[PDB]
């Protein structure tokens, strides 16, 4: 699959794709891979297991509770009990959440990534979004949505694990 | 009427080597607590104590300050392992219980500070009841009003005869534990305990930074953070059930006392932080800490030693450089093994005099004096020694 994630001005976004695959056929192609967290204040994208993200999500969206809402905190917070407990730890699945203050990628390997300019892109098809999202980013005025978007569709044409199906999800400030 | 900060600093001096910041800390804590009472109605509730978070490594002080500084106080004083309560999470014990302990060492001070404040009247009267026995002598009236009034005349050198001189010793003692008892009211002297525990109150909670966080585990700092909380009440004010009676925490006086190497005071739980306003770092001692240790305070280690002997007619003198050469040797130690503080002066001094200590009945009547040599001869081998060290030392 493919998430991106971009922010610009004022708005910062994650978009990712529908393909859900099994060896060598789609088994379904309207994966919701994005969604909204914390009174919709969180905004979040995963990359693997369409429940394993649920259990995550809350988990994560219960680090937020108790720790104000510091997004960095709660996410290293979670990252903690996710590679630790013998439950979370068992799950497999690449996480991408933003927020108002700043994005970032959360793995099993308790690990919390920033990248360069709040830039992610996870996935299969991560990479080539990447590339994309780049050479927006640098020579274009695009919005952070017409950059995700733009550079997730150009994933989904190289990757032949992602789809052109979007489900996006925004933040203004 | 209480002293001034400087005046608790100086009495403080008469015990503990440096550490004077935690000293004008702890001072301020009392005078303000003599500050509060000099206040109206209204500001009495609102001021509360100015708990106190030591910051140091072992046995520098921490502790010693806040025992001389309760003492100086005449304040009742109780000192509890934070950490204990994190055993809660099996079986453990109950917060609460500092309050409770604190109350049970609070009477048994109010107890033997008054069965004291009394045992001297209590044997006086006793005499008059023995007196009384061996003769009625005077009375309301029975001979002259003024030179034959006067019974004492025999009645006294009988006194005399005897104070000097059933079993009228065993007699008396019976009479002492009968006209004391008979002198002391139970209701106010238990009542006296509470109202000393609630306005003198010193409870020291070592280890408090053994009770923070660190993303170790979910389990464990769950269990720590819970004593944390479970302390909340007693430093925020509350009220606690005592064997004796019920006690209002609000003004006991707190001193919470970390080393923070690990974790630091700001990993304590907010509600707690607020509780500690005043925060005060305790230093490592040097070798010189060690040597004016070893004999300055007015009842040094050292010069206990000396007493000690003294009561087997052996006359002990410390030579500067033996004090020297026994510091040295103690700082050494630490270094080449564990440092525990100034403790280990205590173990060092301890098996310099092991020899003499035993043979001090037979050497009754000399002059014993320790020196440099003296010194040497008896610790460098087990200083060196590092194994030999962790055993004896």
């Amino acid at each position: 699959t493919t998430i991106v994630s971009v922010r610009r001005n004022g708005h910062v976004v994650i978009a990712g794709d529908g393909q859900a695959t099994l060896g060598n056929t789609v088994m379904k192609g309207n994966v919701k891979k994005v969604r909204r967290l914390y009174n919709d204040k969180v905004i979040a994208g995963f990359a693997g297991g369409t429940a394993d993200a649920f259990t995550l999500f809350e988990l994560f969206e219960r680090k937020l509770e108790m720790h104000q809402g510091h997004l960095v905190k709660a996410a290293v917070e979670l990252a903690k009990d996710w590679r630790t407990d013998r439950m979370l730890r068992k799950l497999e699945a690449l996480l991408a959440v933003a927020d108002e203050t700043a994005s970032l990628i959360i793995t099993g390997n308790g690990d919390v990534v920033q990248p360069e300019n709040d830039l992610i892109a996870i996935g299969s098809g991560g990479p080539y979004a990447q590339a994309a999202a780049r050479a927006l980013l640098e020579n274009t005025e695009l919005s952070a949505r017409e950059i995700a978007e733009k550079a997730l569709d150009i994933a989904g044409d190289i990757c032949i694990y992602t789809n052109h199906f979007h489900t996006i999800e925004e933040l203004s400030y | 009427s209480e002293m001034t900060p400087r005046e608790i600093v100086s009495e403080l001096d008469k015990h503990i080597i440096g550490q004077d910041n935690a000293k004008r800390s702890v001072a301020i804590a009392l005078r303000n607590r003599w500050r509060r009472m000099q206040l109206n109605e209204e500001l009495r509730h609102e001021v509360t104590p100015k708990n106190i978070l030591m910051i140091g490594p072992t046995g520098v002080g921490k502790t010693e300050i806040a025992r001389r500084l309760a003492k100086l106080a005449n304040a009742p004083f109780i000192k509890v392992e934070a950490t204990k309560f994190t055993e809660v999470g099996y079986v453990g014990k109950e917060v609460d219980s500092i309050i409770r302990d604190l109350t049970d060492a609070a009477v048994k001070m109010v107890r033997v500070q008054a069965i004291e404040k009394n045992r001297y009247r209590a044997e006086e009267l006793a005499e008059e009841r023995i007196l009384d026995v061996l003769i009625p002598p005077a009375k309301n009236n029975w001979g002259q009003t003024e030179q034959q009034q006067e019974p004492s005349a025999a009645r006294q050198a009988f006194r005399k005869k005897l104070r000097e001189g059933l079993k009228i010793k065993d007699a008396m003692k019976l009479l002492i534990e009968e006209e004391a008892a008979k002198l002391v009211n139970p209701e106010e002297l238990k009542q006296d305990a509470i109202d000393a525990v609630e306005q003198h109150g010193i409870v020291f909670i070592d280890e408090i930074d053994k009770i923070c966080k660190r993303g170790e585990s979910s389990g464990p700092d769950v269990s720590r953070e819970g004593v944390q909380r479970d302390l909340l009440p007693l430093v925020e004010g509350c009220t606690v059930s005592t064997k004796h009676g019920m006690v209002k925490t609000d003004h006991i006086l707190f001193i919470a006392s970390g080393a923070f190497q690990i974790a630091k005071p700001s990993d304590l739980i907010p509600e707690l932080q607020g509780r500690l306003p005043i925060r005060v770092e305790l230093q490592a001692l040097t070798t010189s800490d060690f040597e004016r240790i070893l004999t300055e305070p007015n009842a040094s280690i050292t010069v206990q030693y000396k007493a000690l002997m003294a009561t087997e007619g052996v006359n002990i003198e410390f030579t500067d450089s033996g004090i020297k050469r026994i510091a040295e040797a103690a700082w050494q130690v630490n270094e080449s093994t564990e440092n525990i503080g100034a403790r280990r002066l205590h173990t060092v001094l301890e098996r310099l005099m092991e020899e003499i200590s035993y043979d001090a009945s037979d050497l009754s009547g000399q002059n014993i004096t320790i020196d440099a040599d003296y010194v040497s001869k008896h610790l460098d081998a087990l200083v060196a020694d590092e194994d030999l060290s962790r055993f004896i030392l």
